[PDB]
């Protein structure tokens, strides 16, 4: 996981212009719609029926903007991610049962949505630093599972 | 698709297994859950202690489903279908873990064929192994 | 398996598309090489660098693959016969290789489809793109 | 990369039983026989038309012991796998185009004959170890891939 100097910029740039809790709910969504075995965490959250039922589920979009806070809190330490996300990392492990291959299709989603969002912005050069940075979000939160 | 040469592998393999395949189920599960541990969050729910008898109990269900996928050979999505409708839409457990448990059976057998674990039929088990992960993975979407 | 509702999404999707596949299949190529450089191994021969025409030329065949996929969704094990038999044979692409595609693929095609690129139709060009890539890796062994 | 001292024992323990030789042949032969597209790479060595062309090709044996020859050497190397094997890496990248899946199976043949050759003496923990070893491996491998 090395970001270059301008894949760092290019990421932090299009960042700003994220509305982190709308992203998240859109990302979190679109996992439990597209890779809907997903859904096997969620059976508090109510109606994941359909895609409409899974997308503009109320707790669904709670979820996402806290899952979304934490990523983007992470931004801010690309060169410890695995520091950064090792409480988080035992929490899935330990208390949720969470498979982190979880964390790589998450990493995708959000990758599709950040593309749906800024269209043509969303370059292959700014993807492809996109790639390295969900890769390590999810290679960290996998790291301390045992 | 598994070849005629493969069926006849997988089959004489299976045949010399016999009564061993519930411990060697067991044998797989335990080798899965130490090797890659993403695997136990399947199972949180169970006894995974040593010797744990739910262990065992489980990897008899899984050996018996092998033994039937052998027999049916050459009609596995239906001999599976029940089986590939639980792990789809109940248990949902990411297609990614299919490959890890083959590969423990895969060793698993090794471990317990000598004579029989020639290349060839390495080759053969790890299709068919695939093969009954892609009838198992075949609803999940 | 491609439901109905599939169906009408990757060819209601598709036809947007429209003239612009050949253009969609080079940049996926481009975000492929960016992305994930292992895929550069399978290229040594090619310019892989931005305005490539090699990667132009390219990207247009495999859009036609794609087009002829979805002409023939219902019957992609043999549109795609020859396709699967190259891969397999003369290039001996690994199979872990395609969902790094398909994955560009759709990132190209959500950077493209504001209206069209739904959660629905997102879910529905992903299992089209598993299943081309599944056609793809059929012969392999 | 986090081997545990115990981990560490069992690894080293086990492989001062090892034929580098036949494993090494065993291990490169069955690759391409099991997963025959690696064999794209290796057309120079002549036959390799059936199992038996494959496994008694003395070109792949001798390709083998040397492939498992470095994997040895690494072993003295645990707690920098991606130090030792940073030259390699770079190697099978720019000069010799291997894709690093290829290692990531190679790895998994390994345990499968290691499995054959110790039978019970291979046991689920000693495998564990092993699963930790062949992936770090193939990790540092991967690592300088560009
Ligand atoms: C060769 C592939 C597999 C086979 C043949 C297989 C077979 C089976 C069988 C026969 C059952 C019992 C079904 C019943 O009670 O009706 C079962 C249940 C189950 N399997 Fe699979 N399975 C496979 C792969 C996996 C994998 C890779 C995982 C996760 C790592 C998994 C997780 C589970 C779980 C969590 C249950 C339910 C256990 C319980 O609570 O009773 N399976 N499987
Ligand atoms: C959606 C998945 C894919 C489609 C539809 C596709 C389609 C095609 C087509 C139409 C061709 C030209 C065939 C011809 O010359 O007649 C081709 C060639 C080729 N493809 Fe694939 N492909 C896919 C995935 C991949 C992947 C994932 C890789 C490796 C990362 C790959 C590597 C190659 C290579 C190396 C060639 C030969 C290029 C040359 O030297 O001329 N393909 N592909
Ligand atoms: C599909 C599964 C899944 C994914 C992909 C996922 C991906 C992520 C990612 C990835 C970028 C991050 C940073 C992250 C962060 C969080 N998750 Ni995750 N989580 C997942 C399933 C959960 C579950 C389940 C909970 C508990 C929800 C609940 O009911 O309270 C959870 C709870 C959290 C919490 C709150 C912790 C607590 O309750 O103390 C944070 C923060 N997370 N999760
Ligand atoms: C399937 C392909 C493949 C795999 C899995 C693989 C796996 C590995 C692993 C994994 C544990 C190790 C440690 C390793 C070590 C080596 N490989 Ni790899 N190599 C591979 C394809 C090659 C090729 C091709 C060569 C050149 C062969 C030749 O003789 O020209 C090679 C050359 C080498 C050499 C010789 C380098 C030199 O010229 O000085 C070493 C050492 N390696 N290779």
């Amino acid at each position: 996981v090395h970001l270059t100097p301008e894949e760092k910029s290019a990421v932090t740039a299009l960042w700003g212009k994220v509305n982190v809790d709308e992203v998240g709910g859109e990302a979190l969504g679109r996992l439990l719609v597209v890779y809907p075995w997903t859904q096997r965490f969620f059976e508090s959250f109510g109606d994941l029926s359909t895609p409409d039922a899974v997308m503009g589920n109320p707790k669904v979009k709670a979820h996402g903007k806290k899952v979304l806070g934490a990523f983007s809190d992470g931004l801010a330490h690309l060169d410890n991610l695995k520091g950064t996300f090792a409480t988080l990392s035992e929490l899935h492990c330990d208390k949720l049962h969470v498979d982190p291959e979880n964390f790589r299709l998450l990493g995708n989603v959000l990758v599709c949505v950040l593309a749906h969002h800024f269209g043509k912005e969303f370059t292959p050069p700014v993807q492809a630093a996109y790639q390295k940075v969900v890769a390590g979000v999810a290679n960290a939160l996998a790291h301390k599972y045992h | 698709v598994l070849s005629p040469a493969d069926k006849t592998n997988v089959k004489a393999a299976w045949g010399k297994v016999g009564a061993h395949a519930g411990e060697y189920g067991a044998e797989a599960l335990e080798r899965m859950f130490l090797s890659f541990p993403t695997t136990k969050t399947y199972f949180p729910h169970f006894d995974l202690s040593h010797g744990s008898a739910q262990v065992k109990g489980h990897g008899k269900k899984v050996a018996d489903a092998l033994t039937n996928a052998v027999a049916h050979v050459d009609d596995m999505p239906n001999a599976l279908s029940a089986l590939s409708d639980l792990h789809a839409h109940k248990l949902r457990v990411d297609p990614v873990n299919f490959k890890l448990l083959s590969h423990c059976l895969l060793v698993t057998l090794a471990a317990h064929l000598p004579a029989e674990f020639t290349p060839a039929v390495h080759a053969s088990l790890d299709k068919f192994l695939a093969s009954v992960s892609t009838v198992l993975t075949s609803k999940y979407r």
